[PDB]
């Protein structure tokens, strides 16, 4: 699958002739292929079907999660503790069970959070599967002469395949016959435009050409006859569905973020460990102590609830955008829209209501208004004139749409209409001051309709003639003013006609202009007596061959119509600019109009100006004037079709507000590898197959949900429901709101290593009871603090996010130095020493004082010296002192929680003070009194004793850590002071997260 | 990468500061750290002036007394060869550093030692506790008490010839008034004779009932000839109040052993104030296994 090979832009043998090709593929233009020949080849080339996608089995990544940094590490402790009871088992009788246990626990641990990662990892693909519903089932191919409907599948190259209006294009042909064929290249071009297909070459390019038909694309209307010059894989849809189901995933910024931390975390755990087991050695420690020693360094430095907490915080704040209609399918990408600084939207059906309703009018040299209101409360448009009558019988007869049956009760403005929105603020207007179009319709019977070509540009057709003295034919189109403009000859003036001298075509361009810079989209309405002479009312006007004069029409006038902007449109737009992201306009009007929107909505913001605008401001040519001096341009997209790779680069590396008109949406995807090359996530709008490639390599594709294909929305990442703008803005704010939440958990579950990993550190140096096991810190890390840590990403935004410029990936990070001096440094330290307080408290009050701890960790571990004497010459047995030491781990326990009271309250506010913001986030005060119900719960409840090993406290220890905590608090608030003070100072650069 | 992030000339930097970055963090955590350390130490002094010099306030960890031996077993088991010297040298050591601490030269004078009733005699309360009266006086504790097992007659002390002996202890606690069993009709056989009120009983046997049999002669030694602890010598005034004191001891004679086979040998003290624990195999009671293979 060489994507090089796939990247670059097709080829192909269209500039043929009819015999040129039959030689290539071996065929008969009149007989097709032999059924054996066509087998030999069936056998030769493989089936027409899109091959299927590689998979890949769910063990493996679930098996892929089991193995990876935290992991590997609780691996190594589950190893550790099975080796010391190895040793126990063979060594002593009798061996407590308690290092088997802690053993499969964090086995559990690792197999649980695995789970919880795989949750966070998924990957919903099944692109091919939507291709592959795409190929209808038989083709109709000709044969030894005969026509066989056949599997597509079947279908080679070189036989003779025919298509009808309805049936999809089973494979790349080249037309060799055609009846008024038109096809809807909308995955290719990415607009429904009907393309006539004739058997003539008409451009150099193959997808402009109209003599090749292509698979993934439906004849509307017409049949034709062509030969089948590609077929599977090789066809333009299978380059298309081949590159989707291709791309290499890749690594979302989040992921890399989860990357580095787990990579400095592993750094401090393999310092301490390797470090402390020579130093554990160098000390004449035995094997089956420095096993355990081992095991408690590295449960202390591996945040055992971390990961877990993440993928929680990103199900919320999935769940809230879902509230504000944003559907997220993969975890990670709720925080790619935060990291955005690019997009690339369309205009139809988002930014706009895509409700057209009729606004101006042309006819008799003279601009006409329209009521435009909701409860039709203005100025009626003078409805006297002959002209005004012919325009309602053009648009009123070349329209195809009709209100939806059952409507009778609601109003003319508000009824349903099936069709598009031009015909529909038609059919509103003409129904609305001309009465019933049913009957105006009924009263001239339709003969033969040519519907809308990409190539012809319009749309016409030709009516009997309810004239009752008058039985000729009549005959109306409707298409572009211009091109409507270059097939006439005649103007119906005041009724009566007139030639088109150039003093009204200038009338006419000038009309044109007008409308145009009012933001609205015009179109031109003609219409000609057919000579009943030449055309008599017998003759039938099959659309097949110049039965119509296109040419010495009468032109009777423009017609324009509104389309308003969104609500949060121009806010949207606002916000965008003052958070930096670049937004590009791309659509399909013309320039005129997109000018008109662009500066609408923002996009050209009220001051900046096109080199056009200063040629046109200093009257002088446009290639005398510098492109510097130009803020915004306006790209045509025919000027697209014709540009080089790094002009493109320049293009988007030089100006601030670019805009893209007469686009095809292929180019779009150009236009997206354009802007990911220069360093900058990049998100995508679209609706459609022509968007696929788009969305797969864009950082985030956003798909409509209303209006968007199954294809579209099932290979995206997000999904839209109301198809509105504002909610991507909202989703950059959440993404934002989601990422600073992040750091603060960090901080807070990071803090509390320092007080597990002290002791350890001490009762190796010093030589003292062992102040916190290991089951205890489980009981920690795994218990009292996971409430808080997910309770933190509730927490409401302090400042402006939707104002600053977007995070560098290059330089600003998730963990940086800043938090680790906060955590591991600062806040850590003081809750150590806390721990050690009301540690040398307990051992105080029961007899053994601070002078004599240290140097008795050697008798106070032997098992049999049952007489221990203590500083004031008491003698205890082994068992009585290990009851003391299990009640200071859980007094040192409780201290944890009672400092982490002052740490989850310091780090709910990264800047703020807590009397601005305030406690408003019940899911914090409830964190903290299930945090003290817990620890009172496993201290006081029967038979604790024999499961967490765990005793009772006396009432006047629990205030041992009370002086810590508010320390940490009064500290904490002095450092978000000076921060707020002295901003680019001291505290901000070191202690600033 | 790798060589700039450690050293470039053009900034002078040095792992990504200068120096007078690493100057102002260094100087921070030094003045932090030193805060940190002065208020640990005066949360710590002021924890010094909250507790006695001559008591321990919580007193309920060490409520009932255990019962150590003198040999260290390590898995309370006591295993040597008769032929062998070098078996029991590690025995021998213990015993004699147990031993070693009522030598006469000690106790001699009338401070701080005191000569008491030579038969058990009752509790004796040399006041409160309290530094008014000065260092309170001991009773003194001869070795020739023990007769077989006092390693001045055979500093072996009985492992020569197949006849060892283990000396038992009761655990000091301070204030803790020993108290016997009254000789209501409850009581166990084996206290039955020789009541002395006086007297705190120790009785070893065996833990199954098949060892019995195997087991022959148990032959206490102590004061009085007792197979107990006089209760003169106490309460326990704590080492502030009382350096120089001795705790009476008990030695224990296994004559009759048989050879070549593991014997479990259980010891247990009986009194009102000692009560066992299924947990603690050391509170009261006392377990150890003699081999005496030769
Ligand atoms: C408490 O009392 C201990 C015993 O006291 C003895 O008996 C009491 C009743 C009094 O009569 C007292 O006056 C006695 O001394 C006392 O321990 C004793 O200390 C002495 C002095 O070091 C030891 O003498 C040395 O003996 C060794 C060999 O010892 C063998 O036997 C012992 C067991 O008894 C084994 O443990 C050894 O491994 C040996 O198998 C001699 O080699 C050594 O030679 C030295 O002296 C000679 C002159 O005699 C010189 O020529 C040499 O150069 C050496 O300098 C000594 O003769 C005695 O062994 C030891 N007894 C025991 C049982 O260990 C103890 O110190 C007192 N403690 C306190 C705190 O008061
Ligand atoms: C602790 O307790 C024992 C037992 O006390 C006895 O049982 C208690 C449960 C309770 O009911 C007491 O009231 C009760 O006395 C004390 O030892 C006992 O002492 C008596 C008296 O000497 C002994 O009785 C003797 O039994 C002999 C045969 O077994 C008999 O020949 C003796 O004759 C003597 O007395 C008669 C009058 O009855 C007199 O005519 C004789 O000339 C001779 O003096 C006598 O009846 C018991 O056997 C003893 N019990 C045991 C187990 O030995 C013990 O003294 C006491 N200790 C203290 C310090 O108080
Ligand atoms: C008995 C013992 C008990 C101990 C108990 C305490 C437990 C230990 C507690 C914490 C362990 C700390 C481990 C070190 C942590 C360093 C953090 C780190 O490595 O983070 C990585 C950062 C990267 O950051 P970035 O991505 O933003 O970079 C962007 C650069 N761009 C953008 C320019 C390209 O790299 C950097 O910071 C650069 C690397 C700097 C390394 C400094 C090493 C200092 C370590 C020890 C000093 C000890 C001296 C003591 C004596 C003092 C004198 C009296
Ligand atoms: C010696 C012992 C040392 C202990 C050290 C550890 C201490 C840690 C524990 C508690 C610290 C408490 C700190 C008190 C802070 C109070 C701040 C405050 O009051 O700021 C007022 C705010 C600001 O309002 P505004 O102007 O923005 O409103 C605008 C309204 N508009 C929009 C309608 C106009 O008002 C609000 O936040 C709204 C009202 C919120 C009321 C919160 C009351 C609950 C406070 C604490 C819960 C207790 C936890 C106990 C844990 C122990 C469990 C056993
Ligand atoms: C919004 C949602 C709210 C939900 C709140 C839920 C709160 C649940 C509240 C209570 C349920 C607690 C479980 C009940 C346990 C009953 C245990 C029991 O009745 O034991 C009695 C016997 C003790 O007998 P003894 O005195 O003769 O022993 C003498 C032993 N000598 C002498 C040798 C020392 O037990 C024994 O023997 C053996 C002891 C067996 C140990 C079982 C303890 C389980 C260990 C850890 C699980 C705790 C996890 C925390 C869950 C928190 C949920 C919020
Ligand atoms: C926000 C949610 C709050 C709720 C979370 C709960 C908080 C605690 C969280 C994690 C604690 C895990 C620590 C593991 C400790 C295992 C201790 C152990 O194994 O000690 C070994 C003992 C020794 O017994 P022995 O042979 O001497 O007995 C002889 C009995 N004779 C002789 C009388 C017959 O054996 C025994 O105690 C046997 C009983 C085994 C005890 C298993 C306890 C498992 C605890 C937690 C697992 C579930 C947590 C899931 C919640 C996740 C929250 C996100
Ligand atoms: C910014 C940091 C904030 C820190 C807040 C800390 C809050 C601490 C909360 C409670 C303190 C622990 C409770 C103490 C209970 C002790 C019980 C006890 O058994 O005590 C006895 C000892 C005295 O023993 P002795 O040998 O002299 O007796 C001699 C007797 N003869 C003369 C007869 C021989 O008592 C003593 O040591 C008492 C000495 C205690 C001195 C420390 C004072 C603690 C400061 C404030 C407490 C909080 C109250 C106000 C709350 C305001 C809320 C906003
Ligand atoms: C049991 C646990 C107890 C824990 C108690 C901890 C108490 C210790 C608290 C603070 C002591 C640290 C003071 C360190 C002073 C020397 C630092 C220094 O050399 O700084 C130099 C800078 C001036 O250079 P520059 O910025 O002009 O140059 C610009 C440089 N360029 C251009 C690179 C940006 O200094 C500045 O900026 C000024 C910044 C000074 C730092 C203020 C931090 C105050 C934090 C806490 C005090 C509150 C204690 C409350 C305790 C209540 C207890 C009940
Ligand atoms: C990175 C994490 C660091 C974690 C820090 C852990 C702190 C513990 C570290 C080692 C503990 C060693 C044991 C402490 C005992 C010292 C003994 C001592 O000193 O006995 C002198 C006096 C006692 O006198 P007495 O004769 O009246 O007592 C009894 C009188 N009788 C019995 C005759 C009645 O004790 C006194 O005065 C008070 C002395 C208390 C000892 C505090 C010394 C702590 C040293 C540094 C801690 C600062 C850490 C800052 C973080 C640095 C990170 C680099
Ligand atoms: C010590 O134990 C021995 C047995 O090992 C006892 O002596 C035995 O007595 C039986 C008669 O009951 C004789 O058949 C054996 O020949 C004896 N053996 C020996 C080695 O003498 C002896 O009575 C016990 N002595 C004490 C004081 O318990
Ligand atoms: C048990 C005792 C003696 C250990 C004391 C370790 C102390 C001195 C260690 C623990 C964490 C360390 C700090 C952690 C993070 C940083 C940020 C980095 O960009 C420069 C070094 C610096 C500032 C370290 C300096 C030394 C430090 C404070
Ligand atoms: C606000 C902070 C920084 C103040 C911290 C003050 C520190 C440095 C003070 C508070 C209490 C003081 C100690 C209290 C008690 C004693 C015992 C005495 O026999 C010698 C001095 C000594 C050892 C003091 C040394 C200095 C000390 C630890
Ligand atoms: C603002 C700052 C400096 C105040 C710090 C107050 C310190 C000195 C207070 C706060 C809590 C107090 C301790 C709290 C609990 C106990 C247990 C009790 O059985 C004896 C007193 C003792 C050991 C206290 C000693 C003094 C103490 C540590
Ligand atoms: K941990
Ligand atoms: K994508
Ligand atoms: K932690």
């Amino acid at each position: 699958d060489l994507d090089e090979l796939k990247k670059e832009v097709s080829m192909d043998d269209h500039k043929l002739s009819l015999d040129e090709l039959h030689n290539k593929y071996g065929t008969d233009l009149t007989r097709g292929l032999t059924n054996a020949r066509a087998k030999e080849i069936l056998a030769r080339d493989g089936p027409n079907s899109l091959t299927p996608p590689p998979t890949t089995p769910e063990w493996i990544k679930f098996c892929r999660q089991l193995f990876g940094g935290f992991s590997i590490l609780l691996w190594i402790g589950a190893i550790l503790c099975f080796l010391a009871y190895g040793i126990q088992a063979a060594t002593e009788d009798e061996p407590a069970n308690d290092n088997l246990y802690l053993g499969v626990v964090l086995s559990t641990v690792v197999i649980v959070t695995g789970c919880f990662s795989y949750y966070q990892e998924a990957k919903s693909s099944r692109i091919m599967d939507s291709f592959k519903n795409m190929v209808p089932q038989q083709a109709l191919v000709i044969r030894d002469g005969e026509k066989s409907t056949i599997n597509a599948e079947f279908v080679v190259a070189g036989d003779l395949v025919e298509v009808k209006g309805g049936d999809r294009i089973p494979a790349d042909l080249r037309i060799i016959s055609a009846h008024g064929c038109k096809v809807d290249n909308s995955s290719l071009t990415g607009e429904s435009e009907p393309q006539t297909r004739s058997p003539e070459f008409s451009s150099e390019n193959p997808l402009e050409t109209r003599n090749i038909a292509f698979f993934s694309t439906n004849c509307v209307e017409g049949t034709a006859r062509g030969v089948v010059v590609y077929t599977g894989d090789r066809t333009v849809m299978g380059r298309i569905a081949t590159l989707a189901s291709g791309l290499e995933v890749g690594r979302t910024p989040i992921a890399i973020e989860i990357e580095h931390f787990i990579h400095i975390i592993t750094g401090v755990a393999v310092f301490l460990g390797v470090s402390f087991f020579i130093l554990s050695l160098i000390l004449g420690y035995s094997w089956l102590e420095a096993v355990i020693f081992l095991i408690g360094i590295i449960v202390a430095n591996v945040p055992e609830g971390l990961l877990a907490t993440v993928t929680v915080c990103l199900t919320l704040t999935a769940k809230r955008m879902a509230r504000k209609n944003c559907l997220v399918k993969n975890l990670e990408a709720v925080e790619t829209l935060g990291s955005t600084s690019t997009i690339c939207s369309d205009k139809t059906g988002t930014l706009t209501q895509n409700r057209m309703t009729v606004a101006h009018m042309w006819f008799d040299n003279q601009i006409h208004e329209a009521d435009t209101t909701e409860n039709q409360s203005g100025a009626a448009f003078d409805k006297t004139s002959a002209t005004w009558s012919a325009l309602s019988r053009i648009a009123a007869l070349c329209n195809r749409a009709v209100f939806q049956a059952g409507q009778d009760n609601v109003p003319i403005l508000k009824r349903s209409v099936a069709g598009d929105a031009s015909e529909s603020a038609l059919l509103k207007c003409i129904e609305l001051c001309c009465g019933s179009v049913q009957g105006m319709r009924d009263r001239n019977p339709k003969i033969v309709e040519i519907p809308f070509n990409s190539t012809n540009k319009y749309q016409l057709s030709i009516h009997e003639n309810e004239k009752s003295s008058e039985s000729r034919y009549l005959l109306v189109m409707k298409g572009a003013p211009e091109r409507i403009l270059d097939r006439c000859s005649t103007i119906l003036l005041n009724g009566a006609e007139e030639p088109l001298k150039e003093d009204m075509k200038e009338a006419f361009q000038n009309a044109y202009l007008e409308l145009g810079g009012l933001g609205e989209r015009v179109l031109g309405f003609c219409h000609f007596a057919l000579p009943e002479d030449k055309y008599n009312e017998g003759y039938p006007f099959d659309a097949d061959e110049p039965n119509f004069p296109t040419t010495d029409l009468c032109f009777v006038g423009l017609m324009a119509m509104i389309d308003p902007p969104r609500a949060a449109v121009p806010d949207a737009v606002g916000k965008c600019r003052s958070a930096g992201i670049k937004v590009i306009m791309v659509t399909g009007d013309h320039p005129i109009t997109a000018k008109a929107i662009a500066k609408g909505v923002g996009i050209i913001s009220e001051g900046n100006e096109t080199i056009e605008d200063i040629a046109a401001r200093l009257n002088i040519p446009i290639g005398q004037v510098n492109p510097r001096d130009a803020k915004a341009c306006v790209v045509h997209g025919s000027d697209l079709k014709d540009l080089s790779t790094e002009v493109l680069d320049d293009i988007l590396h030089y100006h601030t507000e670019i805009v893209f008109a007469r686009t095809s949406p292929q180019q779009k995807l150009i236009i997206v590898e354009g802007c990911q090359r220069q360093g900058a996530i990049v998100a995508v709008t679209g609706d459609g197959v022509n968007d696929s490639p788009a969305l797969k390599k864009a950082d985030i594709g956003v798909a409509m949900g209303i209006s968007g294909s199954d294809v579209s929305k099932q290979a995206a990442d997000m999904i839209l429901l109301d198809d509105n703008f504002a909610s991507i803005v909202t989703g950059v704010e959440e993404g934002r709101l989601i990422f600073d939440n992040l750091k603060k958990s960090i901080a807070y579950t990071l803090t509390s290593n320092i007080p597990e990993i002290t002791p350890f550190l001490v009762f190796i140096i010093g030589n003292v009871p062992l102040p916190l096991g290991t089951v205890t810190i489980l009981c920690i890390d795994l218990g009292t603090d996971m409430v808080p840590a997910i309770s933190l990403a509730y927490e409401q935004a302090e400042s402006d996010i939707m104002k600053r410029q977007p995070r560098n990936p290059k330089t600003d990070k998730l963990v940086n130095e800043r938090l680790i001096s906060m955590a591991y440094g600062q806040i850590g330290m003081i809750q150590a020493l806390g721990g050690f307080f009301s540690y040398f408290v307990i051992l105080a009050e029961n007899g053994f004082l601070p002078m004599d701890l240290i140097g008795k960790r050697v008798r106070w571990d032997d098992r049999w010296i049952s007489d221990v004497e203590d500083s004031f010459g008491q003698q205890w047995t082994y068992e009585q002192r290990k009851i003391v030491e299990f009640t200071c781990h859980t007094s040192f326990f409780i201290s944890i929680v009672v400092v982490q009271w002052a740490d989850l309250i310091i780090c709910k506010t990264r800047r703020n003070s807590i009397f601005q913001q305030g406690m408003k986030n019940k899911i914090l005060i409830f964190g903290l009194f299930e945090e003290t119900a817990l620890a009172a719960f496993l201290s006081y409840c029967p038979g604790t004793d024999v499961a967490l090993r765990m005793y009772p406290l006396k009432p006047s220890w629990w205030f041992c850590a009370f002086p810590y905590s508010l320390i940490i608090f009064l500290y904490d608030e002095m450092r978000r002071f000076i921060i707020r003070r002295s901003p680019g100072g001291w505290v901000e650069q070191e202690t600033y997260y | 990468g790798w060589k700039k992030f450690l050293w470039d000339s053009e900034k002078k930097e040095f792992l990504g500061r200068t120096g007078s970055s690493w100057f102002k963090i260094f100087l921070f955590y030094l003045i932090f750290y030193g805060c940190l350390a002065g208020i640990f130490i005066g949360t710590i002094q002021v924890l010094l002036l909250t507790l006695s010099d001559f008591e321990p306030k919580y007193q309920d960890r060490v409520a009932p007394p255990g019962l150590s031996h003198a040999p260290y077993a390590i898995k309370t088991e006591i295993s040597f060869s008769i032929s062998n010297p070098k078996s029991y040298e590690s025995f021998v050591k213990s015993m004699h550093k147990l031993m070693d601490l009522y030598n006469e030269s000690s106790q001699a004078g009338n401070s701080p030692f005191e000569d008491c009733s030579d038969t058990p005699a009752d509790y004796i309360k040399r006041g409160d506790l309290d530094d008014s009266q000065g260092q309170k006086k001991a009773c003194r504790f001869s070795r020739m008490w023990l007769k077989n097992c006092s390693g001045l007659d055979d500093t072996t002390y009985g492992y020569a010839e197949g006849k060892p002996c283990v000396v038992a202890k009761l655990n000091r606690i301070i204030g803790f008034y020993p108290k016997p069993l009254k000789n209501t009709t409850d009581l166990p056989e084996e206290l039955q004779a020789n009541y002395n009120q006086y007297v705190l009983p120790l009785r070893c046997a065996a833990k199954r009932e098949e060892d019995r049999e195997k087991i022959g002669s148990i032959e206490y030694f102590g004061l009085g000839g007792y197979a107990g602890f006089p209760l003169q010598y106490y309460p326990y005034y704590g080492k502030r109040l009382q350096k120089k004191y001795l705790q009476p001891l008990l030695a224990i004679q296994f004559t009759n052993l048989t050879q070549n086979m593991e014997l479990r040998i259980e010891c247990k003290v009986y009194g009102e104030n000692i009560d066992y624990s299924e947990k603690d195999r050391f509170r009261g009671r006392f377990e150890v296994k003699i081999e005496v293979k030769s």
